[PDB]
C-alpha cells in the first residue's frame, strides 16, 4: 500500500497527463513549457490543468498556489513539496 | 492488606450470622419474622384523651 | 384488512370491536355447545416451565416438541414434524379465533338487520 | 506583560479609542467596543462574531487548529467559536427554512403517530383463549379463593 | 478577502476560483465521468461566452449573478478530497507529527541508539545557529520603515547564506510519519 | 455449607438422560474431560489444604450481646442507661437489616430457581417478603439520618396513637 | 524503483462513451480536450462491467448446477 | 531499505517510571501474596464453634481469618 | 428570480454573496493594505521570536494574555448598576431559583398530603 | 453444573488476561495483536460449551460470586446472569470481535499505536460482556458507561484531528442524555422496589411502571441512536473502520435495544411503553433510512443502515416481540460487521477513499470484497434464506399480524423498501459501472488476514440465521397464519425498493442536469437536525454559561 | 511475488481470490435454492388462510329470525 | 513449547475458577442459584427413581 512518489514518477505522470490534452501538442511539450506564453493556453486552461493534477494525484492544490503554477516543473516541485519525495 | 483483612469492619458479617440465628429461631417457633413494633407495646404508656 | 376500512370508513356499529368481544352469549345459536378440551395437565405444563403466553389450548404439542428437542441433541433438525404438529394446531386455534370473529360479525349483522326490519315494519 | 497593554475602561474620547486600537493591534475604523451599558466587557473589541471554522484553512496560520494568528485580537467568545464547538458557517439551505422544515416534519410525524394510535390495525380474529379459568393460578391468583369460571367453547 | 500575499482577490482570480468551484460542485452533482465531461465542456462554453468582456463593472455584475447561480446550484455535500480540509482523512496524522526539538529531550541511552542521526543533527543545529544572526541582519536592512508590508520573505541573496526564517519550514514533520 | 432452614432449597428433580438420536453429544465427553483434567487436581490440592487445616484446629466464636434495658425503661437524659439502650437498638437495627437481606436472597433465588413458573411457585416467599418489608417499614422508616432509639420510640408511639384512634372510631 | 508507465498513444476515445460525448459536443460546436485522459476508465479490463442483475447473479450458474446435483443425489438416495 | 526515522518524544522517563512503579509495588506485593498464601494453606481458616460453658473468649477470638485475628489482637 | 440566501446569527452570509466584498474603491485598497501591513508586521514579530534558537520557552502572546485578563479581571471594575444590569441580574439571578422552589415545594406538598392520607404507594419503600 | 459456571467465568477472566499482559510489559511485543486475537478465539471456543449445554437443557443460572457492598437493604454482589440472552450474545460477540481483530491486523498495520488500539478494543469487549451479563442495574451501569467511554476513546483515536474529538464528545453528550433516563430507572427501582437486581424487579412485577420504562426508553434512545438522540452514530464514523465495524454497528449500539429486551416482563404488561417504543422505533427507522438514500460517504451510509436496523429492533420490541428483536441482533451482527469490513477494505485499497462518487469498477478488481458486499447487502435487505431473512421478515410477519399502530407499520414498510434502495445504491456506485477513482491503482486484497476475517463472517452471514433459529427454543408463539398479500409483504416491498432504486440509478447515466429538489436538500442535510441543534443548543448554553452565569452573577452581584 | 501497482489499467489478479469469490457466490445461490426447495413456506406461506365469507351459518350458529 | 497458550491462559485459570466456585462460592448460600431443569411427561427422576407419567391421549387432528 501507499507507493512512494519519485520526481521521475511525478514528472512522468504530469507529462503523461499533459500529453493526453488536446490543446498541448506532444512534440512541443517540454519540462519547462510555460502554459500561457510557450504552449499558448488560457488561465481557464491552466485551472483545468491544475484540476487535472488534483484528479491525477488524489489531493487538492489550493487556489493561492493554483494561480501561480505556470510550468510542469513547478507542478513537480509543488508535489515534491507536499509529498516529501527522495527521502 | 490491612484494609482487606479488617476484623469485620462495623460488624456486618456478625449481623448476617446473627440474623441467620434469629430467623432460624422464629421460622421454627411459628413467630413472624419481624414485629411491626420495635419495643414491647405493653411497657408503653400513651397519652390519654 | 378490508374490515379496517369497513370499521373506519364505514360504521363501527356493525363491526365487532377488537378489545371487548364476544358481546353475545356462547350458547346463542349453538344447541348444546361443548367446551374446549385441554390436553396437557396444569401440573404438566407447570413442570415444563412453559411461557404464560404459550400455555394455551394446544400446549401439549409444544411439550412433545420440546421433549423431542431436548432428546435429539445435537441433531437439531430431527424434530421437524413435532414443530409442524404444534404449528398446525396453533393454526387451527387461530382458525377458531377467526370463526369467533365471523360469528360476532354475523350476529351484529343479525342485530343490524333486526333493527332495520323493526324500523321498516313498526 | 505590563499595564499599558492590559484592558481598561470604556473609551469615551477618540484619543483613548486610538490608544486602545493601537493597544489591541488593529485599525481604529474596525475597532468598536461593546456598548457601555455596564455589563463589564470594558474596552475589548467587538469582533463580528465569526466562528473559527469559517476561516481560510489553506492560509499559513500561527495556530492551525484554532485558525488564529499571533498578536491578533481574539474574539471574546474564542473558547466558544473553536472548531470543536459553536459554528456560524454558511449553509446551503436558509436558517428559517431549515427550522420550518424540521418543525413541520417532526410535528407532522407526531400527528400521524397520534392518528395511527387513534385508529389501530389488527387481525379478523377473536381474543386469545387460555384454559384453567384464564390461567388463574398461573397469573398469580391465590389458591384459597376461587374466581369466576372462564369457560371457552368449540367453534 | 483574506490572503497572505495580496490583501484582496483580483477579478481574474475571482473568475478562476468561481470556475474551479463551479466545476468541483458540478462534478459532485454529476458523478459519472463522461456525463461530467460533457457538462464540463458545456460549462466551459458558458464561461467562455463572456471571457472577452472589457467592462469591469459589467463583468463585476456578471460575476455576482454567476455567484448567485453557483449558490443556487451548489451540492449540499460536495466532494472534498480526503486530506483536504473537510475531508475524512484530513489532519489525521497530526497526532503523529512530533516537533523536532523533542529529540533534544531524549535520554542519552536512546540517543546512542541512533549515533549517525544525532551526530548529523548536531551539525544541522550548528548550521541553524550560525545562519540565524546573518539572516536577522539581512531582514533588518531590507524591511521598510513601519514593518514589512506583505508576509512574503526575501530569499538568500549572498552565496553561503541561508534564506531567512527557514528552520521550521525545512525541519517540519513529514505528512506520513 | 450453611443452615438449610434459613436458606431453604426445595428437593431437586433432575430428569434422566434420554438419548434419542444416534449422534454423540459433545457435553458428555467434555464433562468427562472436565472431571479428569480439572476436578481431580483441584480436589487433590484441596485435600492437601484440608489436611493442613486439620494439623492446627482452632476455633472462633459468634459474639453474644445479652439484652440490656431498652429506651422505654431508661430515665430521661440519663446517658449511662440510654447509651446502653441505643447500642442495643442499633445492633437490633443492623440485624433487622440483615433479616430483610436474607428474605430478599430467598425471593431472588426462588424466582431464578423456578424460572418461568416463578409467579405461581413463589407465592409464599413473596408473602414473607411483603410481611417483613411492612414490618421493617413500620419499625424503621422515615427516621432520618440522625436516627436513634428515641426517634423509633416516637414513631412507634405515633403509630400506636393512630391505631388506637382507628380502633376507637370503629366503635 | 522504476514504475514503467504504458503508452499515451494507445488511449484513443473511439468506441467509448467519449465518442458519444464528442459527437454531442461537436453537434453544437464544442470540442472535448480531456477525453483521452478519461479514456482509460472505459477500455481494457475495466470495459464491459456487469449490470446489477448480473452482479447479483454471480455464481448462480455453478450454484444452480451444484443445487441440481444435490437434489439428484437426495432423489437417488431416498429410494 | 530507505528506513525512515520517526521523531517522537522521549519514552525513557515514562517507561522508567512504570518499571520503578511495578518494581516498588511487587517488592512487598510478592512477599505479602506468598505470606497470605502460606497462612491460608498452613495456618488456615478458623472454624465456627459454640461458646463453651465458663470459657470467655478474647475479643480477637471472635474472628475467622488469622490476619484478622492478628489485627484485632495486636492493634485494635 | 433566485431564492436569496438569508443570513442568521448561526448561519452567516458567505463571502461571495456579500456586496461589500466587491468594492473596488481606493479607500478599500487603503484599508486592506493597512490590515495586510498590521498582519504582516505581527507575523514578522512573531516568527522572529519563533525561529530564534536562543529562545527555548513560550512566545508570549499579549493578545491572549489580554483576552484572559478581559475574561477574568475586567468584569467588576467596569460594572455600573443601572436598569439593564439590575433587571438582567434579577431575571436570570433569582428567577429560576423561585421557579424550581415553587415546583419542588408543590410536588413535595402533594406527596406529603398523599402520604398522610394513605394514598402514595410506599409499599416496598424501605430504602430512603 | 460445575462446567457451565466455570467456563462462563473463564471466558471473562481470559478476556481480561491480555490487559494484565499489556500493563505488565517491559519488552517490545512478539505480535500482541495476534496474542489478543488468539485469546479472543479461545474465549469464543470457551463460551461455546455453556451455549451448547444451554441448548441441550435450557440451563440458566446466576453467579452471585462476590459480595461487594450492603447498603442497609441492598446487597450489591458481583452477579452474572447466564440466561438465553447471554448464551446467544456472547458467542456472537466473540466471533464478530475475532473477525474484527484479524481484519485489524491488516487494516491498522500502519498505525504505530497498534498495541494501544488492540488494548482499547479488548477493553471495549470486556465492558460489553460486563453489560450483557450483569444481573443488577449497577454492574450493568458499569458496562454501560464502560462502552460509552471506550466509544469516546475509539472515536477520538486520531486525537489530533478536530472532527474526531468533536464526534467523540458528541457521542458522550448523547449517551449521557440517555444516562439521565438510565439513572431515572435505577432511582425508581431502588425507591419503589428496594432493588437493582433483575430477579426482585421481575418477581415484584410493579404495575405503575410507566416512569421507569420511560427512563429505559430514554436510555435506549441515547444508546441505540433513536430519533432525538441519533446523530452521534453517523458522526462516529470519524473513527477507524474496525471501530465502526465492531462497536458502532453490531456490538455497542445494540445495548439500548438489549436494555429494553432485558426488561421484557415489564414491557409485556405496559401497553404504553410498547406504544412509545413502537412510535420511536418507526420514526427512527423511517428517518435514518431516508437520510441514507442521499449520502455519498460509504461509512455514513452503512451507519444509517445500522441505525435503521436498530429502529426496526425498537419496532419489534414495541409489538411485544423481544426474542425476535434479540434474534435480529444476533443476526444483524454478522452481515453488518461484514459490510463495514468490506467497505473499509475498499477504503484501504483505494488509498483512504470513502466517497462513493469516486469508486466503481470493483466487481472484477476486488472480487472477494464484491462477493461479500453483495452477500451482506442481500442479507440486510431480506433475501430469502440468508441470515437476515430468519429474523427481519418474521418481524414483518409479526408487525402486520398484531394490534399495531398503523402508521408505524406503514413507516416500517417504507423503511424496508429504503433498505433495498441504499443497498443497491452502494452496489451501484461502489461495485458496478466504470471506475471513478484516481489513476495510480494500488488495488489489492490478497492477505490471508483480510480474506479469512471476511470469510468467517461470510459463513456466519450465510448459515448463522438458520443455525441459531433452529437452535433457539420458542419463547412466544410465532404467528404463522395470514393472507397471501400479507405473507408476501416484506419480499414484495423489498423488490419494489430494488426496482425503484434501479430506475433512479439508470436516470443518472442520462445527460441531464436538474436543480436540487427540497426532498434532496432535506435528506442530504440530514433532516436539518444536526445542522440546527448542534449550533443552537450549544449557543444558548455557552452565552448563558458566560454572560449571566460567570460575568453577571458570579463575578459582580453575588 | 505481490500484486504490482498498475497505472490506468486493470490490476493484477490472483487465481485464488477469483476462485474463492466465485465459490462463495456459488455457495450463496446453492444455499438460497436449497432452502427454497426444501422449505418453500417461509417466503410463500405455511398454511391456507381461509375465507370468512365461505363459512356457513350452522357451524357459526346464526339462526335466521 | 508449542501449546503453552492453552496451559497458561486456559487450564490454570480453569483450575483457579473451579477451586473458587467449588470451595468458596457454592459453599455459601444462594450464590450460584440455578434454574431447576425442565421436567416433561415421561421423565425419570435421578434423585428419587420416580417415573413421571405421560400426558393424556391425544384427540388427534390429522
Ligand atoms: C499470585 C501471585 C501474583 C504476583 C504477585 C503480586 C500480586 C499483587 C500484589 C498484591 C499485594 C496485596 C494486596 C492486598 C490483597 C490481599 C489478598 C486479599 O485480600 O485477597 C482477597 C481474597 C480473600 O482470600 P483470603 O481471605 O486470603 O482466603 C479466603 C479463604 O477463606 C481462605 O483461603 P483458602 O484456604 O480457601 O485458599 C487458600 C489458597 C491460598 O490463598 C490465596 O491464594 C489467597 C492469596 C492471593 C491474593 C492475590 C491478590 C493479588 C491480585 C490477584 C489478581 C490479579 C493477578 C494478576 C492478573 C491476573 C490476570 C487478570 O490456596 C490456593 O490458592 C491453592 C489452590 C490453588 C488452585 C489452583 C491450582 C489447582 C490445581 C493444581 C494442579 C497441580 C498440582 C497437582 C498435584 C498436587 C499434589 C498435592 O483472595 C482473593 O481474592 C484471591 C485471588 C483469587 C480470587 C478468585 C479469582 C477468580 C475469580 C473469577 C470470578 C470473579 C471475577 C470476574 C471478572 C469478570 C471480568 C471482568
Ligand atoms: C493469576 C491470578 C489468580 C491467582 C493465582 C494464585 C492463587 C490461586 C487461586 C486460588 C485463590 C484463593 C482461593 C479463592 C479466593 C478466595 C475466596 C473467598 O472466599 O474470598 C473472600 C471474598 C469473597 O466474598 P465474601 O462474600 O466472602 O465476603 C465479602 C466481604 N464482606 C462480607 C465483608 C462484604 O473475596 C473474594 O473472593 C475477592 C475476589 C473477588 C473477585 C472479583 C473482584 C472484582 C473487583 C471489582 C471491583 C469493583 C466491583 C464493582 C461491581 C460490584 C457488583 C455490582
Ligand atoms: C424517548 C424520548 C426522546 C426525547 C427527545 C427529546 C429530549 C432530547 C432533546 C435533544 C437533546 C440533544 C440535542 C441538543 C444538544 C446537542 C449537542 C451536540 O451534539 O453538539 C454537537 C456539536 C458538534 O456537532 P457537529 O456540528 O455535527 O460537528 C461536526 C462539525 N462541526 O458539538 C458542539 O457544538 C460542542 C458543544 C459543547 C457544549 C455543549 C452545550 C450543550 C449541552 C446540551 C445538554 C442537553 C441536556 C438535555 C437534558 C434533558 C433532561 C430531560
Ligand atoms: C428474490 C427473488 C428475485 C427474483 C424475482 C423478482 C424479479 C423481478 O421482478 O425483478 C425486477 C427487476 C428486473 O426487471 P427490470 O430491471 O425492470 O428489467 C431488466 C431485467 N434485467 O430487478 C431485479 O431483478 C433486480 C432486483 C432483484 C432483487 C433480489 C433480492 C430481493
Ligand atoms: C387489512 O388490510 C389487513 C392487513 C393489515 C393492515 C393493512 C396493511 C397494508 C400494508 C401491507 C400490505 C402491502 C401490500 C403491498
Amino acid at each position: 500500500d501507499a507507493p512512494p512518489l519519485t520526481l521521475e514518477g511525478i514528472k512522468d505522470r504530469v507529462l503523461y497527463v499533459l500529453k493526453l490534452y488536446d490543446k498541448i501538442d506532444p512534440e512541443k511539450l517540454s519540462v519547462n513549457s510555460h502554459f500561457m506564453k510557450d504552449l499558448g493556453l488560457d488561465s481557464l486552461d491552466q485551472v483545468e490543468i491544475i484540476m487535472a493534477m488534483e484528479d491525477e494525484f488524489g489531493f487538492e492544490i489550493p487556489d493561492i498556489d493554483a494561480e501561480k503554477l505556470m510550468c510542469p516543473q513547478e507542478i513537480v516541485d509543488y508535489i515534491a513539496d507536499k509529498k516529501d519525495v527522495y527521502e | 492488606t490491612f484494609v482487606a483483612y479488617l476484623p469485620d469492619y462495623r460488624m456486618q458479617e456478625w449481623a448476617r450470622r446473627e440474623a441467620e440465628r434469629l430467623v432460624k429461631y422464629r421460622e421454627a417457633h411459628g413467630l413472624p419474622l419481624m414485629e411491626s413494633n420495635c419495643f414491647d407495646p405493653s411497657k408503653i404508656q400513651l397519652p390519654e384523651d | 384488512g378490508a374490515h379496517l376500512a369497513r370499521r373506519y370508513l364505514g360504521d363501527a356499529s356493525v363491526e365487532p370491536e377488537p378489545l371487548r368481544m364476544p358481546t353475545f352469549p356462547p350458547d346463542y345459536g349453538f344447541p348444546e355447545r361443548k367446551e374446549r378440551e385441554m390436553v396437557a395437565t396444569q401440573q404438566e405444563m407447570n413442570d415444563a416451565q412453559l411461557v404464560l403466553q404459550q400455555r394455551d389450548y394446544c400446549a401439549h404439542y409444544l411439550i412433545r416438541f420440546l421433549k423431542c428437542k431436548r432428546d435429539s441433541f445435537p441433531n437439531f433438525l430431527a424434530c421437524k414434524h413435532e414443530q409442524h404438529d404444534w404449528d398446525y394446531c396453533e393454526h387451527l386455534d387461530y382458525v377458531k379465533r377467526m370463526k369467533e370473529f365471523e360469528r360476532e360479525r354475523r350476529l351484529l349483522q343479525r342485530k343490524k338487520r333486526r333493527e332495520q326490519r323493526e324500523a321498516d315494519m313498526a | 506583560i505590563t499595564k499599558d497593554m492590559l484592558p481598561g475602561p470604556y473609551p469615551k474620547t477618540p484619543e483613548e479609542r486610538a490608544a486602545a486600537a493601537k493597544k489591541y493591534n488593529m485599525r481604529v475604523e474596525d475597532y468598536e467596543p461593546y456598548p457601555d451599558d455596564g455589563m463589564g466587557y470594558g474596552d475589548y473589541p467587538k469582533l463580528p462574531d465569526r466562528s473559527q471554522q469559517e476561516r481560510d484553512p489553506w492560509y499559513d496560520w500561527d495556530h492551525p487548529d484554532l485558525r488564529l494568528n499571533w498578536g491578533e485580537p481574539m474574539h471574546w467568545d474564542l473558547d466558544m467559536y473553536i472548531r470543536n464547538r459553536v459554528d456560524t458557517s454558511p449553509t446551503p439551505v436558509n436558517w428559517n427554512l431549515m427550522c420550518k422544515h424540521l418543525f413541520g416534519f417532526v410535528a407532522f410525524m407526531l400527528f400521524m403517530f397520534w392518528v395511527g394510535e387513534t385508529y389501530p390495525t389488527y387481525q379478523p380474529v377473536g381474543p386469545k383463549q387460555y384454559p384453567y379459568n384464564n390461567l388463574y393460578l398461573e397469573r398469580g391468583g391465590d389458591p384459597n379463593k376461587e374466581p369466576e369460571p372462564v369457560v371457552h367453547y368449540e367453534i | 478577502a483574506f490572503l497572505p500575499s495580496a490583501a484582496y482577490l483580483t477579478h481574474q482570480q475571482k473568475v478562476l476560483q468561481l470556475y474551479k468551484r463551479a466545476l468541483r460542485h458540478l462534478e459532485s452533482r454529476c458523478v459519472h465521468r463522461d456525463k461530467y465531461r460533457y457538462f464540463a465542456c458545456l460549462l466551459r462554453a458558458r464561461f467562455d461566452e463572456h471571457k472577452n468582456e472589457k467592462d469591469m463593472v459589467k463583468a463585476t455584475q456578471l460575476l455576482r449573478e454567476a455567484e448567485k447561480e453557483f449558490w443556487h446550484g451548489q451540492h449540499p455535500q460536495p466532494y472534498i478530497f480526503p486530506e483536504s480540509p473537510g475531508g475524512t482523512s484530513y489532519e489525521r496524522y497530526e497526532c503523529y507529527k512530533v516537533p523536532e526539538w523533542c529529540l533534544d529531550d531524549w535520554h542519552p541511552s536512546e540517543k546512542a541508539m541512533y549515533p549517525d542521526y544525532f551526530a548529523k543533527r548536531e551539525q544541522w543545529k550548528k548550521l541553524r545557529r550560525e545562519s540565524w544572526e546573518r539572516e536577522v541582519k539581512q531582514l533588518q536592512e531590507e524591511t521598510p520603515v513601519g514593518g514589512p508590508r506583505t508576509e512574503a520573505l526575501p530569499p538568500a541573496r549572498k552565496q553561503g547564506d541561508l534564506p531567512p526564517l527557514w528552520w521550521h519550514i525545512v525541519t517540519r514533520p513529514r505528512e506520513r510519519p | 455449607s450453611w443452615d438449610k432452614d434459613v436458606y431453604p432449597e426445595p428437593p431437586r428433580r433432575t430428569p434422566a438422560p434420554s438419548p434419542q438420536t444416534s449422534l454423540p453429544n459433545p457435553i458428555t465427553y467434555l464433562t468427562k474431560a472436565f472431571d479428569l483434567l480439572v476436578d481431580r487436581p483441584v480436589t487433590l490440592v484441596r485435600e492437601f489444604i484440608e489436611r493442613q487445616h486439620a494439623k492446627n484446629k482452632y476455633y472462633y466464636y459468634h459474639r453474644e450481646f445479652r439484652r440490656v434495658p431498652d429506651i422505654t425503661e431508661c430515665h430521661e437524659k440519663d446517658v449511662l442507661c440510654m447509651f446502653e439502650a441505643e447500642m442495643q437498638w442499633k445492633r437490633d437495627y443492623k440485624v433487622d437489616q440483615e433479616i430483610v437481606n436474607i428474605i430478599q436472597e430467598r425471593l431472588k433465588a426462588c424466582q431464578q430457581r423456578e424460572g418461568e413458573s416463578h409467579r405461581q411457585n413463589c407465592a409464599k416467599e413473596l408473602q414473607q417478603f411483603t410481611q417483613v418489608v411492612k414490618a421493617y417499614q413500620d419499625r424503621y422508616h422515615d427516621l432520618g439520618a440522625h436516627y436513634s432509639a428515641r426517634k423509633c420510640l416516637a414513631k412507634q408511639k405515633q403509630r400506636m396513637l393512630a391505631e388506637r384512634k382507628a380502633t376507637k372510631e370503629a366503635a | 524503483s522504476k514504475m514503467e508507465l504504458p503508452d499515451y498513444k494507445q488511449w484513443k476515445i473511439e468506441g467509448t462513451p467519449l465518442e458519444t460525448v464528442q459527437e454531442k459536443l461537436a453537434a453544437r460546436g464544442l470540442r472535448d480536450p480531456w477525453g483521452r485522459n478519461e479514456a482509460w476508465r472505459y477500455m481494457g479490463g475495466f470495459a464491459n462491467n456487469v449490470s446489477f442483475v448480473g452482479a447479483l447473479l454471480k455464481g448462480f450458474k455453478w450454484g444452480f448446477a451444484a443445487f441440481v446435483v444435490a437434489v439428484g443425489a437426495e432423489y437417488y438416495l431416498e429410494s | 531499505g530507505k528506513r525512515l526515522f520517526i521523531i517522537k518524544p522521549s519514552g525513557f522517563y515514562d517507561k522508567r517510571f512504570l518499571k520503578l512503579l511495578r518494581f516498588y509495588i511487587l517488592l512487598t506485593g510478592i512477599p505479602v501474596v506468598i505470606g497470605i498464601t502460606l497462612i491460608n494453606v498452613f495456618i488456615g481458616e478458623a472454624e465456627l464453634a459454640e461458646i463453651p460453658e465458663g470459657y470467655v473468649p478474647e475479643h480477637w477470638e471472635y474472628f475467622k481469618h488469622p490476619i484478622s485475628r492478628w489485627i484485632a489482637r495486636t492493634f485494635f | 428570480s433566485f431564492p436569496k440566501y438569508e443570513p442568521s446569527r448561526l448561519a452567516s452570509l458567505p463571502t461571495t454573496l456579500d456586496p461589500a466584498e466587491y468594492d473596488i474603491s481606493s479607500e478599500t485598497r487603503k484599508a486592506q493594505a493597512e490590515r495586510l501591513a498590521i498582519r504582516s508586521r505581527l507575523k514578522r514579530e512573531y516568527q522572529l521570536q519563533y525561529n530564534d534558537p536562543s529562545r527555548r520557552g513560550v512566545v508570549e502572546d499579549p493578545a491572549l494574555i489580554r483576552w484572559t485578563c478581559a475574561r477574568s479581571a475586567n468584569v467588576y471594575p467596569n460594572f455600573r448598576p443601572n436598569t439593564k444590569t439590575s433587571l438582567l441580574g434579577a431575571l436570570f439571578g433569582i428567577g429560576p431559583l423561585i421557579f424550581w422552589y415553587y415546583v419542588f415545594k408543590t410536588d413535595r406538598d402533594r406527596k406529603e398530603k398523599l402520604i398522610q392520607e394513605g394514598k402514595l404507594d410506599r409499599t416496598f419503600n424501605i430504602s430512603y | 453444573m460445575n462446567l457451565f459456571s466455570s467456563l462462563t467465568l473463564v471466558t471473562l477472566i481470559l478476556l481480561t488476561m491480555p490487559i494484565a499482559a499489556i500493563n505488565f510489559n517491559t519488552h517490545k511485543f512478539t505480535n500482541y495483536p495476534l496474542y489478543v486475537k488468539t485469546t479472543i478465539s479461545c474465549a469464543f471456543i470457551t463460551s461455546m460449551i455453556p451455549t451448547m449445554m444451554f441448548i441441550h437443557t435450557g440451563q440458566e443460572m446466576i453467579i452471585s460470586n462476590w459480595h461487594w457492598l450492603t447498603i442497609q437493604t441492598l446487597k450489591l454482589s458481583l452477579s452474572f446472569k447466564m440466561d438465553f440472552f447471554s448464551m446467544m450474545f456472547v458467542p456472537v460477540a466473540l466471533f464478530v470481535t475475532w473477525s474484527i481483530m484479524e481484519f485489524s491486523m491488516w487494516y491498522m498495520h500502519s498505525d504505530p499505536n497498534i498495541n494501544q488500539f488492540f488494548k482499547y478494543l479488548l477493553l471495549f469487549l470486556i465492558t460489553m460482556l460486563i453489560l450483557v451479563t450483569a444481573n443488577n442495574l449497577f454492574q450493568l451501569f458499569i458496562g454501560w458507561e464502560g462502552v460509552g467511554i471506550m466509544s469516546f476513546l475509539l472515536i477520538g483515536w486520531w486525537y489530533g484531528r478536530t472532527d474526531a474529538n468533536t464526534a467523540a464528545l458528541q457521542a458522550i453528550l448523547y449517551n449521557r442524555i440517555g444516562d439521565i433516563g438510565f439513572i431515572l430507572a435505577m432511582a425508581w427501582f431502588l425507591i419503589n422496589l428496594n432493588t437493582w437486581d433483575l430477579q426482585q424487579i421481575f418477581m415484584l412485577n410493579p404495575n405503575d411502571s410507566n416512569l421507569p420504562l420511560m427512563g429505559l426508553i430514554l436510555a435506549a434512545t441515547g444508546k441505540s441512536a433513536q430519533f432525538g438522540l441519533h446523530p452521534w452514530l453517523p458522526s462516529a464514523m470519524e473513527g477507524p473502520t474496525p471501530v465502526s465495524a465492531l462497536l458502532h454497528s453490531s456490538t455497542m449500539v445494540v445495548a439500548g435495544i438489549f436494555l429494553l429486551i432485558r426488561f421484557y416482563p415489564l414491557t409485556e404488561n405496559n401497553k404504553f411503553g410498547q406504544s412509545i417504543m413502537l412510535c420511536l422505533g418507526a420514526m427512527t427507522t423511517l428517518f435514518t433510512a431516508m437520510c441514507a438514500l442521499t449520502q455519498n460517504d460509504i461509512k455514513k451510509i452503512i451507519a444509517f443502515s445500522t441505525s435503521s436496523q436498530l429502529g426496526l429492533m425498537m419496532v419489534t420490541i414495541g409489538i411485544n416481540q423481544p426474542h425476535l428483536a434479540f434474534l435480529h441482533i444476533c443476526t444483524h451482527a454478522f452481515f453488518k460487521a461484514m459490510l463495514f469490513m468490506c467497505s473499509g477494505s475498499i477504503i484501504h485499497s483505494l488509498n483512504d477513499e470513502q466517497d462513493i462518487r469516486k469508486m466503481g469498477g470493483l466487481f472484477k478488481a476486488m472480487p472477494f470484497t464484491t462477493t461479500a458486499l453483495i452477500i451482506g447487502s442481500l442479507a440486510l435487505t431480506g433475501m430469502p434464506f440468508l441470515t437476515g431473512f430468519y429474523s427481519k421478515d418474521l418481524i414483518i410477519e409479526s408487525a402486520n399480524t398484531s394490534y399495531t399502530n398503523a402508521w408505524a407499520l406503514l413507516m416500517t414498510l417504507v423503511a424496508t423498501s429504503f433498505t433495498a434502495i441504499y443497498s443497491t445504491r452502494i452496489i451501484f456506485f461502489a461495485l458496478l459501472g466504470q471506475p471513478r477513482f484516481p489513476t495510480l491503482i494500488n488495488i489489492n486484497e490478497n492477505n490471508p488476514f483480510l480474506i479469512n476475517s471476511i470469510k468467517r463472517l461470510l459463513i456466519g452471514s450465510l448459515f448463522a440465521g438458520f443455525i441459531i433459529s433452529n437452535n433457539i427454543p420458542p419463547m412466544t408463539i410465532p404467528q404463522m397464519t395470514m393472507p397471501h398479500y400479507l405473507k408476501m409483504t416484506a419480499l414484495t416491498v423489498t423488490i419494489l425498493g430494488f426496482i425503484l432504486a434501479l430506475e433512479i440509478s439508470n436516470t443518472t447515466h442520462y445527460l441531464k442536469f436538474n436543480y436540487p429538489s427540497n426532498t434532496f436538500k432535506f435528506s442530504n442535510l440530514l433532516g436539518y437536525y444536526p445542522t440546527i441543534m448542534h449550533r443552537l443548543t450549544p449557543y444558548m448554553n455557552l452565552t448563558m454559561s458566560q454572560k449571566s452565569a460567570s460575568s453577571l452573577l458570579d463575578l459582580i452581584w453575588l | 511475488a505481490h500484486i504490482e501497482p498498475r497505472y490506468r489499467q486493470f490490476p493484477q489478479l490472483t487465481r485464488s481470490q477469483v476462485i474463492q469469490a466465485e465459490f462463495f457466490s456459488a455457495t450463496m445461490w446453492f444455499w438460497i435454492l436449497w432452502r427454497f426447495w426444501h422449505d418453500s413456506d417461509a417466503v410463500l406461506g405455511h398454511f391456507p388462510y381461509p375465507d370468512p365469507s365461505q363459512w356457513t351459518d350452522e357451524e357459526l350458529g346464526i339462526p335466521p329470525d | 513449547r508449542h501449546s503453552i497458550f492453552a496451559f497458561t491462559h486456559v487450564l490454570i485459570p480453569v483450575w483457579i475458577i473451579h477451586y473458587y466456585l467449588k470451595y468458596h462460592v457454592t459453599t455459601k448460600p444462594y450464590t450460584i442459584v440455578e434454574k431447576k431443569p425442565r421436567i416433561f411427561p415421561g421423565d425419570t427422576i435421578l434423585e428419587t427413581g420416580e417415573v413421571i407419567p405421560p400426558m393424556k391421549e391425544f384427540p388427534d387432528q390429522h
